[PDB]
């Protein structure tokens, strides 16, 4: 999971 | 946004690009001095950038205008990205015309199943990078609650919502972050996180604005  | 398609110049005048001398975000115009992104983009020496289709070419119809203020949710939690929101006030306002225009925010909440326009600048490969010159637009739909959080176990708030396809290929993606995702003519969603991009079983999740239109109003009024 990563900020986009 | 990855497997998408060239929206048009202007087609999308809402849209604005967050430059720091580059492009770093996206967000939306909600009012001719106000702006919606994404806590997560927050940084000092934001210039918004409205009216923008080539993001590296001057063509024309372009303003650029600094931010004033830049306001993040004071419950923004970096860690899950709960009340993943910020307000932007414009130094100026900013000229309003058929290129450049503000969204409405919505008056109820979405339901799974509705076809939403999710647009930015960010990356269009699944696997490596690339960047685009023009905005790029994704047609998707939002996900029930229960697919939702049987993709993302534990990481779901009720802030949140999925939307996009499970399927692979088709995605909000880095440098999309704080756009808009429209439906039926209402900023509900903002562009924040994922897990990878296009990959399947791994749709977009996106800051739920319906829970947040009392809060914007409230700060827009008392600032
Ligand atoms: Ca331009």
């Amino acid at each position: 999971a990563a900020p986009r | 946004i990855v497997g998408g398609y060239t929206c048009g110049a202007n087609t999308v005048p809402y849209q604005v690009s967050l430059n720091s001398g580059y492009h770093f975000c996206g967000g939306s115009l909600i009012n001719s001095q106000w702006v919606v992104s994404a806590a997560h983009c927050y940084k000092s020496g934001i210039q918004v950038r409205l009216g923008e289709d080539n993001i590296n070419v001057v063509e024309g119809n372009e303003q650029f205008i600094s931010a004033s203020k830049s306001i993040v949710h004071p419950s923004y939690n970096s860690n899950t990205l709960n009340n993943d929101i910020m307000l932007i006030k414009l130094k100026s306002a900013a000229s309003l015309n058929s290129r450049v225009a503000s969204i409405s925010l919505p008056t109820s909440c979405a339901s799974a199943g509705t076809q939403c326009l999710i647009s930015g600048w960010g990356n269009t490969k699944s696997s490596g990078t690339s960047y685009p010159d023009v905005l790029k637009c994704l047609k998707a739909p939002i996900l029930s609650d229960s697919s939702c959080k049987s993709a993302y176990p534990g990481q779901i708030t009720s802030n949140m919502f999925c939307a996009g396809y499970l399927e692979g290929g088709k995605d909000s993606c880095q440098g999309d972050s704080g756009g808009p995702v429209v439906c039926s003519g209402k900023l509900q969603g903002i562009v924040s996180w994922g897990s990878g991009c296009a990959q399947k079983n791994k749709p977009g999740v996106y800051t739920k604005v319906c829970n947040y239109v009392s809060w914007i109003k409230q700060t827009i009024a008392s600032n």
